[PDB]
């Protein structure tokens, strides 16, 4: 039941594809939510081009987090 | 420990498979999980953000899954009646030995029911002990049977009182109807104990949906005296008494939880450490021999009747409505499937 977790972590990226899907994501985990999800996903085994697209999307989510809960 | 991490941790618990829950259900109710974790952390003044592995295991592998299971049992209980059809209280019986988190569990379980809008009432079997004079008279009938001198073994329980108390609890289906919870004081008469005076008892109003019923002896069944006589001669009377316990408790408990321990001797261990912690901190602490006598007197019943639970199960139990929690030496749920 590991691909329940891999599916959870990729489907977590689909869950963040909207700007109006942030609010309850972004109380905890942090601005680095999808970055750490990508860490766990690389460790689970993922391709490099998916890694590049993710490493872009997670940075975008970090900016969209700092935009509302930054200093 | 971020939300995602906790998810993973929750999914690796030994009870996720056993309460019927799934990774999707965990993902869909992770908000409920984390709010329950917050509430339990405050209930123990824990930190959430500074939890060691034992605390995390209790909260997210032990307490919350059991709360989820119990609330599902009440859900399926109340789904069986119609509008204006009054709902009888659901009595969930906890069959676990002494000092195995059994007591603090129900304290945690009861608390979450209060938070989530189900009035909760807790009754230990020990609250139905024979009063001090009745206990003394029970002793006098068996002057040569030590196990009946003091409390806990079969006989020390005021069964007519237990039956009336359990019957009166059930009629809390409307508001206004009440019932006093009989509290038992364990320190009366030098530490022997007597029932708390009935004018000091907590009282529950309204319709109560869940009742939490704990005891070291719940689920124990009448055995053939041949298993009994060889484990201890002083159990044969205690065996014959529990035949009359089949009918005052097992009728009334619908859902069950059986904390199952690895080796009964743990009880002694678990007792001593506690008292040792008291004696180390310089507090009223039973002596080593005192604790040894105390535990070694309930041990004759454990070795007789614990085997039956693991083999068959509790007596007035339905197999789909019994949860088994195997705890390790640290009172934590074992991943024994």
């Amino acid at each position: 039941s590991k691909e329940a977790t891999r599916k959870y972590y990729l489907d977590l990226f689909k869950r963040a594809d909207f700007t109006a899907n942030l609010p309850k994501l972004a109380k905890k985990g942090g601005p680095d939510r999808l970055n750490d999800a990508l860490k766990k996903l690389r460790k689970a085994g993922i391709s490099e081009e998916k890694f590049a697209e993710l490493k872009g999307a997670a940075a975008k989510y970090a900016d969209d987090w700092y935009r509302i809960y930054g200093k | 420990s971020s939300v995602d991490d906790m998810y993973d941790f929750i999914c690796s618990g030994p009870l996720i498979s056993k309460i019927g829950l799934t990774p999707e259900k965990v993902a869909e109710s992770i908000d409920e999980w984390i709010e329950y974790g917050l509430r339990l952390c405050r209930l123990f003044q824990l930190n959430q953000l500074s939890l060691n592995e034992a605390q995390k295991i209790r909260i997210y592998h032990y307490y919350i899954p059991v709360f989820m299971w119990c609330e599902q049992e009440i859900s399926q209980h109340s789904s069986k009646f119609k509008e204006e059809e009054e709902i009888p209280p659901l009595v969930i019986g906890f069959s676990a030995p002494q000092g195995c988190g059994k007591t603090t569990l129900v304290f945690a379980l009861e608390y979450l029911f209060k938070i989530t809008g189900r009035k909760a009432a807790t009754m230990s079997i020990d609250d139905f002990y024979l009063t001090a004079e009745e206990q003394a008279k029970l002793r006098d009938s068996n002057p040569g049977n030590l196990l009946l001198e003091f409390r806990g073994n079969a006989g020390s329980h005021d069964l007519p009182f237990s039956v009336e108390t359990m019957t009166a609890l059930s009629k809390l289906t409307k508001e206004g109807v009440k019932v006093k919870l009989p509290r038992y004081d364990k320190s009366a008469y030098s530490g022997r104990g007597d029932r708390a005076d009935p004018s000091e008892w907590p009282e529950v109003e309204g319709p109560l949906p869940v009742i939490l019923f704990e005891g070291w002896m719940l689920g124990f069944k009448p055995l053939p005296p041949e298993v009994v006589k060889a484990v201890d001669p002083q159990l044969e009377t205690i065996n014959k008494n529990m035949e009359a316990y089949y009918d005052a408790w097992h009728k009334y408990v619908k859902s069950w939880i059986v904390i199952k321990i690895q080796d009964p001797s743990y009880v002694y261990q678990w007792r001593l450490q506690a008292e040792i912690a008291m004696r180390a901190d310089g507090k009223p602490g039973m002596s080593d021999e005192e604790v040894k006598d105390f535990v070694s007197r309930y041990m004759p019943a454990y070795k007789a009747y614990l085997p039956t639970l693991y083999s068959e199960g509790p007596s007035g139990s339905d197999p789909k409505h019994v949860l088994l929690i195997d705890i390790d030496e640290g009172r934590n749920p074992i991943l024994g499937c």
